[PDB]
Order: C-alpha cells, then sequence, then structure tokens
DNA sequence: TGGTCGGCGCCCGAACAGGGACTG
DNA sequence: CAGTCCCTGTTCGGGCGCCG
C-alpha cells in the first residue's frame, strides 16, 4: 500500500557492482526494449546517464512453454555486497517443514515487488545499460525506483508485508508450509495433486485480489534424495579389475572410513599381467560384500552449517547422466544425486549441464533455503556462452569453473 | 552556439581539489594557433577569461587534424582526471560495415565542433582552467576556463555520446524508419526512400540538430558514394577498408613489428589468411620498443606472404536478414585457424583469424572449439545472432571426441566440409587391457633439493630399466618414464600408472604442447597401433606398483 | 620536440589462484 | 599438521591497430 521506504546501507568497507553487460541476441534486445520502456512509463525505472559509475548485467528469458518474454538481472554482484542487509539485520530460520512435505509447488510473485518504492538514496546501485545490435547507437542506461527483482534486498524487505497479506490462509492452513525466496514463493504440502494443485489455485485467488499477479510443475525432492556408491559384480576378476576396484575402495574409504582393503588388495603383489583371471580369497570374497554392505549405511560427521558456504561438484556420465554431490566440507557430502537427461530431450552438453545446474539448486533451496557455490567442468568460454540460451531460474547461483579427470571412475558412475 | 540540453552533474574525487600545474613552453606556432582558437572560443562564449578568484591550472597545445590546416586544441586533463570520479562508458563496441543492411539511400555527416557546443556543467568549470602563454613569455599568459566540454577531459566522451542520443531521440522517435549509426558525433543516415524523401527528410534531420545547437556544416557525404565511415568506402553494394600501407624497411625495432601486426591486425577482417604468428613471436623479448629486434626467416615469409595479400585489392557485401548466416574455417598450420562468414559463396561478409594458444596441453579439435566460440560471440555483436557452421572436422571425429570427453562441449549446428587439412585425433587410447600385452608399471621420482631424479618401469616379463634424471620435478619424472616405456614397447603396450598429472595430460588426447617431452609421448602414441593406460593409488602397497616404485628412489 | 581522452581488437608479460605431491 | 614445491589456470595491465 506503499508508503513507507527502508533504508539500506551498501556493507560499509565496499562499494557498488561495475560489471560490463555482454553481448545479446536480436531477440532479446528487441525483449528488454519493449519491457524497459513500460518499466519507465509506469516509473519503475528512469533512464540515468554515464556520470553513475555502476552497471549490473540483464537480459531477457523467454518462460517455459509460455510465449511472453520476461526481463533478469544478473544481481549476484550486488548481492554479495548487501548481504548484512538481508543476513544480520533481517536473517531467515529453519522451514524444515517443506523437506519432508508430500508435494511443494514452487510459484513466482516477485511481480508484486515492483509495488514498494526503493531507498533513493540506493537506486543508483540498481543500474543496468541495455545494448545495442551491430552496435549502432551507444549503450541505453537505466535505474530502479521500486523494487528490483532478483535482488537479496527486494524480498527482505517485502517479508513483512507478505506474511500479512498471507495470514487469511497461513492461519487457516497451518498444514499447508509456505516459504518465499528470491522472486519464488514455495507450498509444500502432504495431501493429493487432486487437492493439492488446487489448493494452489486458492491461494492465488487470495493473493490475486489482495494485490499480487502471479503469471511436472510440483516437486517432491524427498522423494529422490542421496544415492548410493555402488560395486562391480563379476564371476571372475583380472588383475586390473581388480586394481581397479581397490583404488576406487581406496578414495571411497576417506568418506567411509569403515572400508577394508587388505583381503581385496592381497590379491597380488607381483608384476602380474592385467588380464590374469584371479578370483582368488575366502576372507577377501567375504571382505568385498562387506566393504559393500558400508556403501548402503548412509555415512556420518554431516552437520549442515548455515553459516558457511555450500558447494557442488558435478561429473559427464555419458547418457544424459550428471552425478553430483551437495556439500560443505570435504568428503562430507550433506547429499549427493544423479541427473538422468529428460524424456525427449537431445544430446546437448551445456542445455544439461544448465538444468541440472538449476535443479541441483531449486532442490538445495527447498533444503536449506540456500544456494550452493558450483564448480562446473567446462569451459569458462563455452559456458559463458550459450548457458543464458537455456536458463529460466528467476535467480542464478554462483560458479566457478574446473577441471579434474574421473580416475576413480567416480564412486557415482552409473 | 552552444545548445540548451541540460548539463550532467558531476563531483570530484570525494575529498580532492583541482588541478593546478603550470604550462610548458610551446612553439611560437602553436601559441600563434592557440589564441587564433581562443579568441573564436571566448567571442562565441565556448570559454569564458578568469581572474585570481580561480587557484586552478592544467597544461594545453595543439595536434593538427585529419586534413590538417586547422588546429585541435588539447589539455592535459591527465591529472584533473585521476581527481575526477569515474563514469560509466556508454560506447559498448563499434559497428561493421558487414552490419549494414542495403538501403536506398544513405548519406553521412560529421558534427561541427561537438565537444565545444554541448554545455559543461555550470560548478565544475572552475578546475578547467588553464593558461595561454605568450611568445616572449614576458607579459603573463591569458587565463580561462571552460563552459563546454574540454577537448581530453577523462569524461567529455560518455557526455557527448550520451548527450547526442537524448537530442536524437525525438527525431528517431519520430522517424522510425530511419536508421542512424551514430559514433561519437559522425552520423550515418540511411533509409529506403526515394532521393526525393530521403534527402527531404535528412534536411529535417539537419535542422534539428542545429535547432539544438548541433552544426553540419559541409563535409556531408550526400550522393558521394563511396560514402567515407569508421575508415571504410561505403559502395552501393559492397564497401571495404581504406589504404592499409604497411611500413617497408630494413632494420626492425619492437615498436615497428607491434606497427605492423597491428596494421596487419586491423587487414585480418577482409583480407582472408593473414597470419602474425611468427611476427609476433618476435616480440616474446620484453624489451626498449626502440630496441632492435632481428627479423628471422621463420618470420620473414610470414611478413612478405602477407605482404603479398594485401596486394590483391579485395571487399565485402553487406548483410541481407533474410538469407541465412553461414561461417567456414581452416587451419592456417601452426594452430592458427582463418575463418570467413557470409551468405554467398563467394560472396563474404567478413574474413577473422584466430590464434590463441589456449592451455599447455591441447588438441586442434580443443581449439577448432574455441573458434567456434569467437565466431559465435562476435557474430551476435554484429547480427545479433548465430551463423551455421562448416566445419573441416568429421561429423563423427567429433560425436567421438564429445561423447568420451569428461567436460562438457557444444558446437552449434554445422555441417561437414570436406577440404583439408581436415580436424581430427591421433589416438584414442584402449578402454580396456590388451591381452598378450607386456603390461608395464611405470614410476620415476626426483630430489626436490639436488634437482637430480630416477624415472624407470618393469613387466609381467620382468624386463627391466631405469633413467638417471637432471633438474627434473616430482613431475618430468613419472612422465620421462612413460616416455620410454613406449619407445620400449612395441605397437601394442598397457602401463599402469599412479600419477594423475600425466594420467590427465594424456587423456586429453593432445598433439600439441610447448612441453619438449609431451611432444614424443605423442607422436609415440601415434606410432603404436594400441596402448590401454590405468591408474592405482601410489604408495599403497600394490602388485607391481612397490617394485618399480621401490627400484627408482632416492 | 612530443604531450589528451573514451571504445574495441590483438599480442605479451606479470601478478595473482588453486590443486596435487613432497617435505618439515 | 603445517611449510613447501611443482603445474595449471585466471586476471590485470602495458604497447600497437582502428574509430571519433
Ligand atoms: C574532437 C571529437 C573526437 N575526437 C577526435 N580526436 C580526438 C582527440 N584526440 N581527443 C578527444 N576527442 C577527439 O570530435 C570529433 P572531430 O570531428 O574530429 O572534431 P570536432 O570537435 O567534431 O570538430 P570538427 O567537426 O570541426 O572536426
Ligand atoms: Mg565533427
Ligand atoms: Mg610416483
Amino acid at each position: 500500500s506503499p508508503i513507507e521506504t527502508v533504508p539500506v546501507k551498501l556493507k560499509p568497507g565496499m562499494d557498488g557492482p561495475k560489471v560490463k553487460q555482454w553481448p545479446l541476441t536480436e531477440e532479446k534486445i528487441k525483449a528488454l526494449v519493449e519491457i524497459c520502456t513500460e518499466m519507465e512509463k509506469e516509473g519503475k525505472i528512469s533512464k540515468i546517464g554515464p556520470e553513475n559509475p555502476y552497471n549490473t548485467p540483464v537480459f531477457a528469458i523467454k518462460k517455459k512453454d509460455s510465449t511472453k518474454w520476461r526481463k533478469l538481472v544478473d544481481f549476484r554482484e550486488l548481492n554479495k555486497r548487501t548481504q548484512d542487509f538481508w543476513e544480520v539485520q533481517l536473517g531467515i530460520p529453519h522451514p524444515a517443514g517443506l523437506k519432508k512435505k508430500k508435494s511443494v509447488t514452487v510459484l513466482d510473485v516477485g511481480d508484486a515487488y515492483f509495488s514498494v518504492p526503493l531507498d533513493e538514496d540506493f537506486r543508483k546501485y540498481t543500474a543496468f545499460t541495455i545494448p545495442s545490435i551491430n552496435n549502432e547507437t551507444p549503450g541505453i542506461r537505466y535505474q530502479y525506483n521500486v523494487l528490483p527483482q532478483g535482488w537479496k534486498g527486494s524480498p527482505a524487505i517485502f517479508q513483512s508485508s507478505m506474511t500479512k497479506i498471507l495470514e487469511p490462509f497461513r492461519k487457516q492452513n497451518p498444514d499447508i508450509v509456505i516459504y518465499q525466496y528470491m522472486d519464488d514463493l514455495y507450498v509444500g504440502s502432504d495431501l493429493e495433486i487432486g487437492q493439492h494443485r488446487t489448493k494452489i489455485e486458492e491461494l492465488r485467488q487470495h493473493l490475486l485480489r489482495w494485490g499480487l499477479t502471479t503469471p511436472g510443475y510440483e516437486l517432491h525432492p524427498d522423494k529422490w534424495t542421496v544415492q548410493p556408491i555402488v560395486l562391480p559384480e563379476k564371476d571372475s576378476w583380472t588383475v586390473n579389475d581388480i586394481q581397479k576396484l581397490v583404488g576406487k575402495l581406496n578414495w571411497a574409504s576417506q568418506i567411509y572410513p569403515g572400508i577394508k582393503v587388505r583381503q581385496l588388495s592381497k590379491l597380488l603383489r607381483g608384476t602380474k599381467a592385467l588380464t590374469e583371471v584371479i578370483p582368488l580369497t575366502e576372507e577377501a570374497e567375504l571382505e568385498l560384500a562387506e566393504n559393500r554392505e558400508i556403501l548402503k549405511e548412509p555415512v556420518h560427521g554431516v552437520y549442515y552449517d548455515p553459516s558457511k558456504d555450500l558447494i557442488a561438484e558435478i561429473q559427464k556420465q555419458g547418457q544424459g547422466q550428471w552425478t553430483y554431490q551437495i556439500y560443505q566440507e570435504p568428503f562430507k557430502n550433506l547429499k549427493t544425486g544423479k541427473y538422468a537427461r529428460m524424456r525427449g530431450a537431445h544430446t546437448n552438453d551445456v542445455k544439461q549441464l544448465t538444468e541440472a545446474v538449476q535443479k541441483i539448486t531449486t532442490e538445495s533451496i527447498v533444503i536449506w533455503g540456500k544456494t550452493p557455490k558450483f564448480k562446473l567442468p567446462i569451459q569458462k568460454e563455452t559456458w559463458e556462452t550459450w548457458w543464458t540460451e537455456y536458463w529460466q531460474a528467476t535467480w542464478i547461483p554462483e560458479w566457478e569453473f574446473v577441471n579434474t579427470p574421473p580416475l576413480v571412475k567416480l564412486w557415482y558412475q552409473l | 552556439p552552444i545548445s540548451p540540453i541540460e548539463t550532467v552533474p558531476v563531483k570530484l574525487k570525494p575529498g580532492m581539489d583541482g588541478p593546478k600545474v603550470k604550462q610548458w613552453p610551446l612553439t611560437e606556432e602553436k601559441i600563434k594557433a592557440l589564441v587564433e582558437i581562443c579568441t573564436e572560443m571566448e567571442k562565441e562564449g565556448k570559454i569564458s577569461k578568469i581572474g585570481p578568484e580561480n587557484p586552478y591550472n592544467t597544461p594545453v597545445f595543439a595536434i593538427k587534424k585529419k586534413d590538417s590546416t586547422k588546429w585541435r586544441k588539447l589539455v592535459d586533463f591527465r591529472e584533473l582526471n585521476k581527481r575526477t570520479q569515474d563514469f560509466w562508458e556508454v560506447q559498448l563496441g563499434i559497428p561493421h560495415p558487414a552490419g549494414l543492411k542495403k538501403k536506398k539511400s544513405v548519406t553521412v555527416l560529421d558534427v561541427g565542433d561537438a565537444y565545444f557546443s554541448v554545455p559543461l556543467d555550470e560548478d565544475f568549470r572552475k578546475y578547467t582552467a588553464f593558461t595561454i602563454p605568450s611568445i616572449n613569455n614576458e607579459t603573463p599568459g591569458i587565463r580561462y576556463q571552460y563552459n563546454v566540454l574540454p577537448q581530453g577531459w577523462k569524461g567529455s566522451p560518455a557526455i557527448f555520446q550520451s548527450s547526442m542520443t537524448k537530442i536524437l531521440e525525438p527525431f528517431k522517435k519520430q522517424n522510425p524508419d530511419i536508421v542512424i549509426y551514430q559514433y561519437m558525433d559522425d552520423l550515418y543516415v540511411g533509409s529506403d526512400l526515394e532521393i526525393g524523401q530521403h534527402r527531404t527528410k535528412i534536411e529535417e534531420l539537419r535542422q534539428h540538430l542545429l535547432r539544438w545547437g548541433l552544426t553540419t556544416p559541409d563535409k556531408k557525404h550526400q550522393k558521394e558514394p563511396p560514402f567515407l565511415w569508421m575508415g571504410y568506402e561505403l559502395h552501393p553494394d559492397k564497401w571495404t577498408v581504406q589504404p592499409i600501407v604497411l611500413p617497408e624497411k630494413d632494420s626492425w625495432t619492437v615498436n615497428d613489428i607491434c606497427k605492423l601486426v597491428g596494421k596487419l591486425n586491423w587487414a585480418s577482417q577482409i583480407y582472408p589468411g593473414i597470419k602474425v604468428r611468427q611476427l609476433s613471436k618476435l616480440l616474446r623479448g620484453t624489451k626498449a620498443l626502440t630496441e632492435v629486434i632481428p627479423l628471422t626467416e621463420e618470420a620473414e615469409l610470414e611478413l612478405a606472404e602477407n605482404r603479398e595479400i594485401l596486394k590483391e585489392p579485395v571487399h565485402g557485401v553487406y548483410y541481407d536478414p533474410s538469407k541465412d548466416l553461414i561461417a567456414e574455417i581452416q587451419k592456417q598450420g601452426q594452430g592458427q585457424w582463418t575463418y570467413q562468414i557470409y551468405q554467398e559463396p563467394f560472396k563474404n561478409l567478413k574474413t577473422g583469424k584466430y590464434a590463441r594458444m589456449r592451455g599447455a596441453h591441447t588438441n586442434d579439435v580443443k581449439q577448432l572449439t574455441e573458434a567456434v566460440q569467437k565466431i559465435t560471440t562476435e557474430s551476435i555483436v554484429i547480427w545479433g545472432k548465430t551463423p551455421k557452421f562448416k566445419l573441416p572436422i568429421q561429423k563423427e571425429t567429433w560425436e567421438t571426441w564429445w561423447t568420451e570427453y569428461w567436460q562438457a562441449t557444444w558446437i552449434p549446428e554445422w555441417e561437414f566440409v570436406n577440404t583439408p587439412p581436415l580436424v581430427k585425433l591421433w589416438y584414442q587410447l584402449e578402454k580396456e587391457p590388451i591381452v598378450g600385452a607386456e603390461t608395464f608399471y611405470v614410476d620415476g621420482a626426483a630430489n626436490r633439493e639436488t634437482k637430480l631424479g630416477k624415472a624407470g618401469y618393469v613387466t609381467n616379463k620382468g624386463r627391466q630399466k631405469v633413467v638417471p634424471l637432471t633438474n627434473t620435478t616430482n613431475q618430468k619424472t613419472e612422465l620421462q618414464a612413460i616416455y620410454l616405456a613406449l619407445q620400449d614397447s612395441g605397437l601394442e603396450v598397457n602401463i599402469v600408472t599412479d600419477s594423475q598429472y600425466a594420467l590427465g595430460i594424456i587423456q586429453a588426447q593432445p598433439d600439441k604442447s610447448e612441453s619438449e617431452l609431451v611432444n614424443q609421448i605423442i607422436e609415440q602414441l601415434i606410432k603404436k597401433e594400441k596402448v590401454y593406460l590405468a591408474w592405482v593409488p601410489a604408495h599403497k602397497g600394490i602388485g607391481g606398483n612397490e617394485q618399480v616404485d621401490k627400484l627408482v628412489s632416492a
């Protein structure tokens, strides 16, 4: 109902974002432009000049099966420069209830955010520069007056007036757990979709004529969770065919300290010929099925500390197969999974890796209200080139690019 | 005159003052000019005279303009700049002749004393203070300050550019079907109207600018195709770069090589197959740009080679938004590559090279990807889209390289182009042990304090060997050992290793490396008819492992 | 006499940065 | 454990080209 604007300070000892806008398709410029004009014609934004030293990249994303577009800005650089605002001062508890909750639903409503003026003394930071094809006309700048989507403060403030809008439901439906991240809103329940889905259609009319508007939908990440560390089953065991399962079970030890080697390690000590079939022991063969018994027993030491950063490494296992390991510390993965190519999809590395990076994160949030810093297995330039092409998440997780081959045939392979 | 356009708010760097440096003596030529200019400005009000109350001063001079005969006043605002706030440059890149689309009517027109027409913020004016010295240097110099953007002030550009747009906005807004490639103050005005309606409209633009304080003097190419634009010549149906003279000499210096390679680089956009790997390699020895470097045969060719390509006159065509966008690449040799973009067989839109040696261990396919990449990019910066490719690599060479590579890699809609030299892998390591193959057990160590080391192996045939090492590393060793196990092995082998370093290097299927050793390692792997390579956790009692490590030890 | 500024391209060097193997 | 080394990347800045 728009009166009050909350002062926001940039975490002292710092400065603002100054990230260059990168190349965009002609479908995207004609996009942002048709957007950024309406957005100004209704004062959410205002042109600005070169006397403003700040910039944050932007772009569009045609929504899945949705013909209409949707602007988007890589504020990752700002949010990291305004955390104490929405961290220390305006923290967040632990909505564990949605984790176990049968069926959840993501509902984006950041669209509301625009009906709330933004601290003027701040706006100068929401600056983004639209570009031009072949560089005809110089960059067209802008700035925010309201609350910019994708900003972390944006929700952090609206958080109040939100809760309120939600009481005519939250209390009259305590069962259904409701969460809010960035621009998205989560509706975790424990009923059937024959209802849960219809219950969302109710939370719609509630939020609709209350002021807000909302544009395999549902989720139940628990009905998946971590995965095994599966071992090979043979009737014969060559020199290497063993020297392998040995090396693997060597690293698999740092994660599980309860695995044994000796019995399966003594099966040979001479410069034997790699292919010499040698199934060779009573206790060693017993040991195998033992170390095999540990890979059924979910590890120990995993303590989720919300006061540190979640990482995530991934693997390319051919045929739409991608394996990951959500973890905060070395060898203590608070979660690990595998992603398989969706039905009908084609074979495209990035197109996939992204989708992966997303689901991985979608989960991550509904499981820690945070996002993990992916350590991608692709080439910067390659990533940086097409990714944007395939994204769809109103947010954007941190990320780095790394290169390291699979020598222990990945504890996770298949 | 000066335009009404509102000025742009500019502060100094928090807690800082203005310039305060004097004026170095100038020839009696410059001064003779700097005055004749100022008189004109002052009278026009482009700068007011200042007195004692202005405690500031920065140095000036004049450089001659293109055509010459006229002078350009410039102020050494170096200091002021450092002392001024920051600005968000708004000139993202550069337009490309190959980006212009066909138009029925084109004209161009620079703007008179551009900078000196846009109002400069009331307050800031203080600092822009400067002084015009005299001849005999006896009588004090005349002291002034600017009212309009000074030439050479850290912000002028962004402000002029920003300003202009706003100024053109109304006109553009009311005549959408007219395009205007604005570059700083130079204006490219095309449209698809007849000489009538067009020249009619052109005038409107012109008065509008003048109305807003902008001058379009007769230095506006009308029915002057070839229009001169950005360093090119715009013909009705094709364009080109302007004269691109190279420096013809005997005693070469680092500077020269630099102005050479650079000049060639400018060409590389239209004259196909230029190359510089060799010439610019001649600039690895960081030294004085005055220091005489020795031209090498190796490169002596590269010069004269390219020097020939430039003899042939060449041109490019423009863009048609209807026909598709093709890009085809070829391998010029040493990791270099040359591509040309187009839509019509021998109607090249643009041409480009690519010689970035990324990494220390790569292959042709690796590079041939980072090419597609570089191309994809600019092709969007120019046409706002992604070109279909024509790749000298087999639909299968690739099919293999990715389904088998650990990392993710992608390449847009492409199609094979049979035309050597074609691209391809030179050896695919066995994914299984080769039966009846002297399974080797390699390793090698080195003492980091004496820089000495040993490298060797063993086999399922007991066959034993080892070699001493100089300055080697804990790394150079493992390799050095894998190096021999090859020459000491026939067509089919089977080496086993503990070291990841070398395993990974190999699995990359490199065929290019600055690493001497790695070369042979590859070359050898190419001669062999099959090779399997496995890994085993080093320093943990393991068959065959022990002995090898055991053997080589210090 | 050679001295300014903003954009982008290219080459190169240097300063970082992060793992893995060692040592102490 | 640390304190190292190797080796691999990234970044940033310098010089030149071209444009205004
Ligand atoms: C000066 C400005 C761009 N420019 C061109 N050269 C410089 C330079 N050395 N420093 C700063 N700016 C520069 O305008 C382009 P230019 O057209 O070259 O000069 P002008 O001010 O427009 O005056 P005229 O039309 O009579 O030639
Ligand atoms: Mg001009
Ligand atoms: Mg070793």
